[PDB]
RNA sequence: GCCUGACAGAAAACUUCUUAAAGGGACACAUUUCAAAAGAAAAAGGAAGCAUUCAGCAAUAACAGGUCUGUGAUGCCCUUAGACAUCUUGGGCCGCACGCGCGCUACAAUGGAGUUACUAGAGAGUCCGAGAUUGAAAUAGUUAAGGAAAACUCAAAAGAACGUACAUGACAGGGAUAAAUGAUUGGAAUUAUUUGUUUUGAACGAGGAAUUCCUUGUAAUAUCGAGUCAUUAACUCGAGAUGAAUACGUCC
């Protein structure tokens, strides 16, 4: 039909499955600690999250 | 000074050599290397009896031990390509054969947490 | 009396008590150390002040870190420190003072730990100071 | 020894490596089966048959050069000067069917599909 | 678009009953509550904003209507 | 040095007597060439290192042997027994006189002939006799222990067959024209 | 009674280390800001 | 391995017992609906008839005796390369007989 | 003199 | 009929019954950012000026489940509200 | 309870080592010399004396430096139902006549190969990290407590010790290239994802002009964890293991 074939390809493994929580960028996802926040975005909200630049 | 209370008062290598007919020879004593990293089979034909004594000693010092805790103990480095060397588990069938054979001899046992020595097994090596 | 010897990471926790001049490290005699090239090194305190001081002393030293040489340098520390502490808690301080003077005269590290420790790798290089090669052209 | 000449200075397990079908691990096995001391120097009829007839001489099928042979037969039969001829008929077989792996062999390129843009710099 | 005949009333009821309906921007999955792909939910009611029925606030790859 | 050799040795020339730690204090007679001190934090702290300790650490070069003290000392410990066999004298004494004889006395700077500081005399002496043993034990049947042993005994008295002596008179002869 | 917070048996702290490239693209020198935040655990028993 | 006359009539389930490790593992998994929709057409065209040329993108198919003599077109990147299946080009993958690029010039 | 596993010097 | 079987949950990771201590603070920290940017585009004319997510043991107390609003006395000292005023002007 | 002080199974207290809170602890003060002074240098003590060491933040002003291929941040232009929107099948960014950069591995006897005891630090775990049992030659296939973790898992190799072995030999250093066959992950492995066994056994004999990094647990040497991840590190981010030399100087 019109949408019967739409999005028929199964995407379960994940490079185009997992997306950033806010940015939606498909590269550089920080899946550590389950953030699912890709870079260039976690840096903005790391202070809000609780992460601070220490040594 | 020097006093004897257990087998920790002698060197490990000489005791193993001094500890080397129940251990019947299997069919793969010649066509088998002691692991997967290695590229050559053991040289001495008595290599099992050196390995058999060593595996007994590992059970002696480490009470709760398993087969996979012996595969990592008798491991080596993978230096077969241009990649940097990384650790790799040793062969399993050669290692677990001695333990099963030691089970019939009455030296080792099968506890709920792996393998452990027996009454006669501890006594036999001390003498 | 319990003392300790320190190194990079290796720690040699001892237990000084009266005995028969017997020294065991993790259950094995000190004569049966794994790196035999360092057999003499760990025994240096024994010949520095003589074995009569250690004749009636027992030592039970446990090592729980470092490497083969870091532990060996901690063993010599806990041995020398144990004699100092035993001569302090029970024997008079005058006798300990002459013993410490000979120890500190030979090797200061025998009685105090090395403050040096590993540094931290930084971005843009393989080590603490070294950096990656630069390709101008 | 198997239509080949070997150096008589090295040990027997390490002198049989000159055979094009016998290498390092294979050589050590045939020295154990034949009952010849490994530490003895190379400097005989019992060896030239175990190399060519190893199935009945206590050998495993996974210790064989030619496993699952075509044109009937299941033995290796490669520990000889047969190494080159057996290899050739495999290469020409792929070209006959014009298979892709054969096509690259015809052009002398990298058969196993590697990055040939930078490495493999034999100027021609 | 050509959304299920009965579901148009069903999707409208949740907005009327609660005042807030939340849909994701991921158009390949299905709405966890409605059992229908997220494409239809946003497709039908993006014309509601033209009729000033709801607002069109979007946040963190989610679409909001009120 | 290993409960085998004594430290009743002297130094021929006084130019290195105050700069070589042999038996001056009680901290230099050490049971092993393995001391983990900080000899490179202040200028002229390396003089407090034992002479054999400094010699041992110079056998730890060329990349693949970096940071291997145990492997290096074994070469030295089994070499001072060879030096005693070939000289029937103190191996420590043989090393001490070898340093003096192989030490350069005049180099050149970019050329102008200039003398060498007593510490640099010691530093260059060690750098010379180890290089000859390192190169002559490369792709050779002979072991490094004898290779190090023969160089020291050769460079000890006057022999010009040693690498150290050739280089010591190579710079002086070049500086002999650079006056 | 056990308490954990981002700011008694004192369980060792488990620092949460995350490192990212400062730039939003590939241009510029390689500089990494080492982000971290510890977790402190205390145990009360009676 | 064995003779063609003794290999084309015996069922292909036992044929893959001696095939390649990849070929005897892909067969173990459930048949693809796209692979099964091919063999229906391959035998259908053979009975009607030089067999007619069929076109498919299923370059993943393992060569099996059920297409022992068909004519198969395979999509490389832009067109269907006609190949006539022969016994000598068996369970090697069906895509290996169609280049996807100009080799070198 | 000494005979270890690395050298045989006599 | 749509050939779509994947389903993305409309849930929050703080609600998990059992979760690692490392993940708990991170998942809660991420929820702080999402909620704070939720009312960002909602309370623009109001100047939310901050959110607090204190918990009373069983119920989540949201301060600008239920909602609480506290009017900040120091309106000038808040940069979030001030930046809105500059944007408005 | 077992054995010639060791080991195994339940217990009762202590905090030096372990963990982590608070405070204490060095300020170059104390001496000597040099500079009315800011200050400089040696030695002793001290756990720690170059700002004690390494790090994060880091001003005024600027580039017409990179990203609108990160975004529901956006201006302007352009395409807008036969589309540059969206989706499906296949191919590619992996293609080689060559040149350049970052790196890995070797050119060995301070070594390779064979056996043994070893010694860490720092990470990560919800169907996820996976103990234990077995069949096996290994990759791996069947059954599986514990763990939302100082609890269970998660474990060292460089090096050493053991032999009448290897002995200057492109050799047993080197492991590219391929020929066979066996599985793992995946809807799918062909242009080999990865990988096991046997065979094939190449350049490389310490590298020309140039050029990079480095002053103390530093360089260097070998390894481990994590990022990426259905499967794949020779990359990056970190950690410990052993521990060189040369300087305490000048603008060439």
């Amino acid at each position: 039909g019109s949408y019967s074939i739409y999005n028929a390809h199964p995407r379960n493994y994940g490079n185009g499955s997992r997306t950033c929580r806010k940015c939606g960028a498909r590269k550089g996802l920080i899946r550590k600690y389950g953030l699912d926040l890709c870079r260039r975005c976690f840096r903005e909200k790391a202070v809000e999250i609780g992460f601070q630049k220490l040594d | 000074m020097h006093h004897f209370s257990n087998i920790k008062d002698v060197v490990a290598i000489d005791f193993i050599k001094a500890y080397a007919g129940k251990l019947e020879i299997p069919e793969w004593v010649d066509t088998v290397k002691t692991g997967m990293c290695k590229e050559l089979a053991p040289l001495n034909p008595d290599w099992i009896y050196i390995r058999a004594a060593a595996i007994a000693r590992k059970v002696y010092l480490n009470n709760g031990i398993g087969v996979m805790a012996l595969r990592r103990a008798y491991g080596d480095q993978y230096n077969k390509h241009y990649n940097p060397s990384h650790r790799t588990l040793g062969s399993g069938k050669v290692n677990r054969y001695i333990l099963q054979q030691l089970e019939k001899m009455g030296i080792v046992a099968k506890i709920q947490s792996g393998r452990s020595l027996t009454k006669e097994g501890r006594k036999d090596m001390d003498k | 009396v319990q003392v300790f010897g320190k190194k990079k990471t290796a720690i040699a926790v001892c237990l000084c008590k009266e005995g028969k001049g017997m020294i065991r490290v993790n259950g094995v005699p000190l004569d049966l150390i794994n790196p035999p090239v360092l057999r003499i090194k760990v025994f240096e305190p024994l010949f520095i002040v003589g074995k009569e001081n250690y004749a009636k002393l027992d030592l039970k030293i446990r090592v729980t870190g470092g490497g083969q040489v870091a532990q060996a340098y901690a063993i010599r520390q806990a041995i020398a420190k144990a004699l100092i502490a035993y001569n302090q808690k029970f024997v008079d301080e005058t006798t300990k003072n002459e013993l410490k003077a000979k120890f500190l005269e030979y090797d200061r590290t025998l009685l105090v730990a090395d403050p040096r420790r590993c540094e931290a790798k930084k971005f843009g290089g393989p080590g603490a100071r070294a950096k990656y090669q630069k390709s101008y052209r | 020894v198997c239509n080949t000449n070997l150096d008589g200075r090295r040990k027997v397990p390490y002198a049989l490596t000159g055979i094009k079908g016998c290498g390092r691990r294979y050589a050590y096995l045939v020295c154990k089966r034949a009952g010849i001391d490994v530490n003895k120097r190379a400097g005989i009829e019992k060896i030239v048959d175990i190399l060519n007839n190893p199935l009945n001489y206590k050998i495993p099928v996974w210790f064989l050069n030619r496993q699952k042979d075509n044109k009937d037969g299941k033995d290796s039969q490669l520990i000889a000067n047969a190494v080159e001829t057996r290899l050739r008929e495999d290469i020409e077989a792929l070209k006959k069917m014009r298979a892709h792996r054969g096509l690259r062999h015809y052009w002398g390129l990298r058969v196993r599909g590697q990055h040939t843009k930078t490495t493999g710099r034999r100027g021609r | 678009m050509r959304i299920a005949t009965k579901d148009i009333i069903a999707i409208y009821k949740q907005l009327f009953n609660d005042g807030c309906i939340v849909c994701h921007k991921d158009f390949v999955c299905l709405h966890p509550v409605f059992g229908i792909p997220n494409l239809q939910v946003f497709m039908l009611m993006k014309g509601l904003a033209t009729k000033k029925c709801v607002k069109e606030t979007c946040n963190w790859r989610c679409l909001y209507w009120t | 040095l290993f409960n085998k050799w004594s430290y009743d040795v002297t130094v021929s020339d006084i130019s290195l007597k105050e700069l070589l730690a042999i038996n001056s204090k009680l901290k230099y007679q050490v049971f092993l060439p393995h001391t983990a001190g900080r000899y490179q934090i202040k200028p002229f702290r390396k003089i407090q290192c034992p002479i054999v300790e400094r010699l041992v650490c110079c056998m730890m070069q060329h990349g693949k042997n970096s940071g291997k003290k145990l492997l290096a000392m074994r070469v030295v410990e089994e070499s001072f027994e060879i030096i005693h066999l070939l000289t029937e004298k103190n191996p420590i004494q043989v090393l001490v006189d070898a340093i003096i004889n192989a030490s350069p006395r005049e180099d050149s700077t970019r050329r102008q002939a200039v003398d060498v500081s007593p510490l640099r005399r010691i530093n260059q002496a060690l750098y010379l006799m180890t290089m000859g043993c390192r190169s002559a034990a490369f792709r050779n049947s002979k072991t490094l222990a004898e290779c190090l042993a023969d160089e020291i005994v050769n460079a000890s008295k006057s022999n010009t067959a040693s690498f150290a002596i050739k280089k010591k008179e190579d710079m002086e002869r070049v500086a002999k024209s650079n006056r | 009674i056990t308490i954990t917070s981002t700011k008694p048996v004192r369980i060792p702290t488990k620092t949460l280390r995350i490192t990212t490239r400062k730039t939003p693209c590939g241009e510029g020198s390689k500089t990494w800001d080492h982000y971290q935040m510890r977790i402190y655990k205390r145990v009360l028993s009676m | 391995g064995k003779s063609l006359e003794e290999i084309t009539a015996m069922p292909e389930a036992d044929f893959v017992k001696m095939l390649d490790a990849r070929a005897r593992r892909s067969y173990r998994r459930s048949p693809k609906l796209k692979h099964e929709r091919l063999v229906k057409k391959l035998l259908k065209i053979k009975k009607a008839t030089k067999p007619k040329l069929v076109k498919t993108h299923c370059r993943d198919k393992i060569i099996l005796p059920n297409m022992i003599g068909s004519v198969i077109g395979v999509y490389n990147g832009k067109s269907f390369t006609t190949v006539e299946i022969k016994p000598e080009m068996l369970g090697h993958y069906l895509g290996e007989f169609s280049i996807t690029y100009k080799p070198v010039t | 003199v000494k005979v270890d596993n690395h050298i045989w010097i006599y | 009929m749509f050939c779509l079987t994947k389903t993305k949950a409309l849930n929050v990771d703080v609600l998990k019954t059992n979760i690692s201590r490392k993940h708990k603070f991170v998942a809660d920290g991420v929820f702080y950012a999402e909620l704070n940017e939720l009312l960002q585009r909602e309370l623009s004319a109001d100047g939310y000026s901050g959110v607090e997510v204190r918990k009373n043991g069983s119920k989540f107390q949201i301060i600008i489940i239920e909602l609480y609003v506290e009017k900040v006395l120091a309106r000038g000292l808040c940069p979030v509200s001030q930046a809105e005023s500059i944007k408005y002007k």
